[PDB]
């Protein structure tokens, strides 16, 4: 039926992705060795959307997982979730980018993604009715946010019509953990801006306060923190999946949400979070993740949207709720105030609310808001590229790989009108 | 008597050839025995010099 | 009945070849049919 | 499967690898005898020792490492050695007649005769390799050897292999203590050929390791052989990412692309932090941010030069052990708004992070402890113009009376190469002055 | 039934037979007085438990066989085997030839009689000479004349030891190597042919083994002639033959003296360290050091190569490396010969001799060359006889004792017509 085609890309998707699919997999019932283990009737139906049928009653992913260097897959070839895959779909190279976005781009990435792309066309005749891609990144890399771009626009130019999700993980710009990142995130963006149907942007920075403020972890691995992107991943899907009595798939949350197709830049959040302690004192009402999933401190990016209005708001509900009470508490929100709020849209609300809830929470939110405030994350970015730009620092190693001059200006021109872009509905 | 007899040594002879963990047995014990009559025979040009 | 005729065939010839192996000529644990003297190296 | 061909040169290089290879055979299962003993054999589950060791049929691991010197009786210490039967006896290249300390002696003279054996044995290295990450010069810029025939190895293996990684090692004359006299000639005439054909090359005095083993290690009258567990340690930690799985790996190639600013300024200087000797172990907690505000100290460099005449150009920090990431980001953001540790004007980022889960081994003997974790700093900071201007005067000294040069123009080498690398250095020290100025 | 008769003829032939024999006396399990505590091709069998072999020993000086018939092999032999003349042959080709060997060649044909009607599947001969002495060149001659008009169409292939260019122990060696040249160009199947400077090069170089004798040389001829003659008894993924040879080498009837050479000559103290697979030797074949007989390789142009495999081999990797060699086109094959080369392969591994200095190796190859560099050679033995023949030296011995002085003349035109025939058939 309508089915899901995953790709994950650079190292920081793999280790994205294989957090991914434990928390597809142990809600779908699905062992380590892939045979169904399930208990409820309406648990196995909508297999199909992610998973392939493979003989004995065995269940594997249609993910591909494209890296240039093999030393990150070994981990998942020992994973504690790591053995379903397919080993066709294990796609990687000899030679490392190593952060330069001209090599992951030009000089190896054009070598490496025909093994790749025969993959992609693999898993998508096996699709019934097929329905969009996804990808995973992190903005601020040679190999993943490199490679990731030509994987872009080769399958626009393949499946043109499909709804095609990409992440995207923004760089941290308070202490960045690499200093060539200016050039890289500035040089993706542009290519991510033409391109996608569809984005999501991840400060890792909030991730640190995320978990410091409110979850008050003491030892956050990176693996503890890609659970809260994977509750979001597996967020915003649940009505291709599951029932529903107010339903949103991906097409109707993205063409009732993006007023103008150079504008898909979101913050998304996820509203019932609590310590282990802390979940016991707070109640679990329907306003009480309307309390949570617009709370500042809450987000996933760090932009806050006392800084503009929110064009359009989503919030995705899981679990069997009331719909008053979803509706009166998002009708309040709209209504408390009118100067973080757009007048020239009359209304800004999207509902949606599905019958199975994530496992060991009666309810669940998870939100997208539109906002204006993402502006002051580009002039961040834009400052930081013309710092390094005008002495030209680093240049030396993006240029020898096949890239001259006005490869970076016309990457800060069209990285400069989306301020303004922005600028003038924000006013 | 004859068929127990035929029967289980045919039985042995083509299942052997056919299964497999005994194809890198095969390899590994003959590298060993290889290596070690070559130390051997190392030992002995040593101690005849 | 091939993992009973790989047993035979680790118990009839790899019982002199004590000091040195390759990698993969043992694996899940054979060695309780030769257990006199291998458990113990 | 990755690789790397450690090719020493030079008898400072095989006093090196001697200390080196020790490391090696020991963060591995590995005996001097080279197999593997008999509790890792059977499962075989490890494939960590392919950056480095070969492997044969019937089961003997024999290194990638070709041992070069002019002087015969420094390898004639490993063939008699305790590691007698682990390096293949074709890897260990050793001439008669001597390299005798002059520049143009082991450049034109001698160093013709193996200059065509060595590129056979190097060969045989780089063939075995699905991929080179890169090779690893270890020389000194001292004598005949280690700073003339490296120069003649820089010219003939970028001509034969090209756009691959050679990282490099080496000593660095010292300000006031060194052993030469000869030396300034060699060390301003061994930087003019290698300011094109080397892609990296770290920086360390042996003086600033005499001053951190008075003071940090606790040790009185330290020999050479405690000079070469601290390289050894950092070529270990360099490396370490290659063989061992980590949480944010970083390889070698990741390095060249992301410490030099502009093509010839190619000289980070390094230093390892949490040096500590195994009393005051016992009394100091060595967390992961103090063993980042040690680095930057005007105390633990290994080239004899205060940074805090100089701004920084960038930092690579490899850290190493059990270490979790929300409390290395803790750290950097203190070192950049602190207000003396300079940081130029078109460098708004500055950093590069990395994260390996093993710990740092002890070697019996070895006066270092067992440390938790452990890092190692990478910086090209703008203060070694300073050292570049102690130098090139005693250069000028001795050439302004032509001193010692007879010998050179005698040895196959006109008088004219002497002048044009003068004039060389003579941009070197206005190319740092031109990029450490504020922007206009 | 593949019974090849061997004899050995010169001093060169009995002392390469001594290890040719301890080689195939301990190739089987046979206990060196005869009896034992598929051997079909070279020894009969007497129902007491004993073994014969096929060989008949000859020489004209008596010393050289009784050191053989007194010492450990004494009861090998059927010992009326063991031919022996009375008066030296004085390396004199007139003597072998005409004078001398008129009262020893009915004796040795007799009891090559005897020994073919013992035989019953009868397939060849191996002739071991040099081109050096008179009874090297001249019994050796009418040996091979009356075995052709007598025996018919089977395969007389003929070994020889090759005049060096600057290694030769007599004075007159041009004389008698251009007349057994001329006379046995024409009824010798084959003639292998191996250079003692080459083979002392070698063992210099690959063997680390200074100061070598004539037991290290005859050594690795014995492993030569075993490699070639495995496929007879020991059977194999592609036997090959011995008639095989004529058919596949020599293209046109004056050019039947292949080179040879064996790939694996390794020390232990080297082979220990150092891996040996297919590809490895058979690219090491082809060396200007690793042949085994004196001429500028790179000079010549190949017309044919016979490699024979034995040991452990797996059929691609040879098909891959033989390609891998034929692509490199300095190698020059001649234009017309695109099938290029010709495989066998046996299964039993080479063993190895007590009080020996070969490495035991698990596989090894030895290659049957067919060049045009041996032009070279023949051009510098026809002028060293032009040098001493332009006034008259030494010949007035061979004419006292039966040549008169024109078929000098017609042996030298005789042999220049073959350096011609390279000239024809390279161009």
């Amino acid at each position: 039926m309508r089915e899901i085609v995953h790709l994950q890309a650079g190292q920081c998707g793999n280790q994205i992705g294989a957090k991914f699919w434990e928390v597809i997999s142990d809600e779908h019932g699905i062992d380590p060795t892939g045979t169904y283990h399930g208990d409820s009737d309406l648990q196995l139906e909508r297999i199909n959307v992610y998973y392939n049928e493979a003989t004995g009653g065995k269940y594997v992913p249609r993910a591909v997982l494209v890296d240039l260097e093999p030393g990150t897959m070994d981990s998942v070839r020992s994973g504690p979730f790591g053995q379903i895959f397919r080993p066709d779909n294990f796609v990687f190279g000899q030679s490392g980018a190593g952060n330069n976005w001209a090599k992951g781009h030009y000089t190896e990435g054009a070598e490496l993604v025909d093994s790749v792309l025969d993959v992609v066309r693999k898993e998508a005749e096996s699709c019934d009715c097929l329905q969009g891609f996804q990808l995973t990144h992190s903005l601020g890399g040679g190999t993943g946010s490199g490679m990731g771009t030509l994987l872009i626009s080769k399958i626009r130019e393949e499946y043109p019509d499909r709804i095609m999700n990409t992440f995207s993980v923004v760089p941290s710009p308070k202490v960045s953990d690499t200093v060539v990142e200016p050039y890289n995130a500035t040089l993706s963006v542009h290519q991510l801006v033409e391109n996608t149907d569809e984005t999501y942007c991840i400060d890792n920075e909030a991730l640190y306060d995320i978990c410091f403020r409110t979850l008050k972890l003491t030892t956050p691995t990176y693996g503890d923190l890609n659970h809260l992107v994977s509750a979001t991943m597996s967020g915003v899907t649940t009505c291709l999946r599951f029932p529903g009595q107010l339903n949103a798939d991906l097409r109707k949350l993205a063409v009732n949400m993006v007023p103008f197709p150079r504008l898909h830049f979101f913050m998304p959040g996820f509203a019932p979070l609590t310590s282990r302690g802390s979940q016991q004192y707070r109640a679990l009402t329907v306003p009480e993740l309307t309390q949570q999933m617009f709370d500042a401190k809450n987000m996933m990016a760090a932009c806050d949207p006392r800084h503009g209005r929110y064009l359009t708001v989503a919030a995705v509900f899981r679990g069997r709720m009331s719909m008053k009470e979803v509706d009166e508490q998002m009708l309040n929100v709209q209504n408390k105030n009118s100067s973080y709020f757009v007048e020239w849209i009359p209304n800004n609300v999207k509902t949606a609310v599905c019958d199975i809830p994530p496992r060991g929470l009666k309810m669940s939110a998870t939100f997208i808001g539109n906002s204006t405030a993402i502006q002051e994350l580009f002039k961040r970015i834009s400052e930081q590229f013309t710092a390094m730009f005008r002495r030209k620092a680093f240049l030396h190693w993006y240029t020898g790989e096949g890239m001259d001059e006005m490869e970076f200006t016309e990457a800060e021109s069209n990285m400069n009108d989306l301020v303004s872009e922005y600028q003038q509905y924000q006013d | 008597l004859k068929h127990e007899s035929l029967k289980d040594k045919k039985m042995r002879q083509q299942v052997r050839e056919n299964s497999i963990e005994l194809r890198e047995l095969e390899q590994k014990l003959k590298a060993a025995y290889m290596n070690k009559e070559r130390a051997a025979q190392i030992v002995e040009k040593d101690a005849m010099k | 009945i091939i993992e009973e005729e790989r047993l035979r065939l680790l118990k009839e010839h790899a019982a002199k070849l004590l000091g040195y192996l390759p990698k993969g000529v043992f694996k899940r644990e054979d060695d309780v049919d030769m257990l006199g003297e291998e458990f113990r190296k | 499967m990755r690789e790397c061909i450690s090719i020493h040169v030079g008898q400072a290089g095989v006093q090196i690898g001697n200390a080196c290879w020790e490391l090696y055979c020991l963060e591995h299962g590995i005996q001097p005898d080279g197999q593997m003993p008999s509790d890792k054999t059977i499962g075989g589950g490890d494939d960590s020792f392919n950056t480095f060791f070969s492997e044969t049929g019937a089961g003997k691991h024999v290194p990638r490492a070709v041992f070069v010197d002019l002087e015969p009786t420094v390898i004639d210490e490993v063939r008699t050695g305790t590691y007698r039967q682990l390096f293949h006896p074709e890897q260990l290249i050793t001439g008669k007649e001597d390299a005798a300390n002059n520049y143009a002696r082991g450049h034109y003279t001698i160093g013709k005769e193996i200059i065509d054996l060595v590129l056979d044995r190097i060969r045989k290295l780089a063939d075995q390799c699905t991929g080179l990450q890169g090779f690893l010069v270890f020389h000194s810029f001292g004598g005949g050897t280690g700073s003339g025939f490296t120069s003649l190895l820089m010219e003939r293996l970028s001509v034969d292999y090209g756009k691959k990684s050679k990282l490099e090692f080496s000593i660095y004359p010292a300000p006031q203590v060194s052993t030469a006299v000869v030396e300034p000639y060699n060390s301003i005439l061994t930087t003019h050929t290698t300011l094109e054909h080397s892609d990296c090359a770290f920086m360390v005095d042996n003086e600033a390791i005499y001053d951190i083993c008075r003071r940090n290690l606790d040790i009185e009258r330290p020999t050479y052989t405690n000079l070469n567990r601290l390289i050894g340690q950092i070529v270990s930690s360099i490396t370490a990412s290659l063989r061992f799985d980590g949480a944010l790996n970083v390889d070698l190639t990741e390095f060249q692309t992301n410490l030099v600013p502009y093509p010839r300024i190619h000289f980070p200087l390094a230093t390892y932090a949490p040096v500590i000797s195994a009393e005051k172990a016992y009394h100091e907690q060595l967390s992961v941010a103090e063993i980042t505000n040690a680095c930057f100290e005007p105390a633990n460099q290994m080239v004899k030069c205060d940074p805090r005449h100089g701004k920084y150009m960038a930092c690579c920090l490899l850290y190493r052990g059990d270490v979790v990431p929300k409390d290395v980001n803790a750290a950097i953001a203190t070192i950049k708004t602190k207000r003396t540790i300079q940081f130029v004007d078109w460098c708004p980022t500055g950093f590069k992070v990395g994260i390996n889960y093993q710990p740092p081994t002890v070697v019996p003997g070895g006066d270092l402890a067992k440390v938790q974790r452990a890092v190692c700093m990478l910086s090209n900071t703008t203060a070694i113009a300073e050292a570049w201007a102690r130098l090139d005067h005693k250069f000028d000294l001795m050439y302004a009376k032509r001193a010692f040069v007879h010998w050179y123009v005698g040895e196959g080498m006109e008088e004219g190469e002497f002048s044009e690398a003068r004039e060389d250095m003579a941009a070197l020290e206005k190319d740092y002055e031109e990029v450490g100025v504020d922007s206009v």
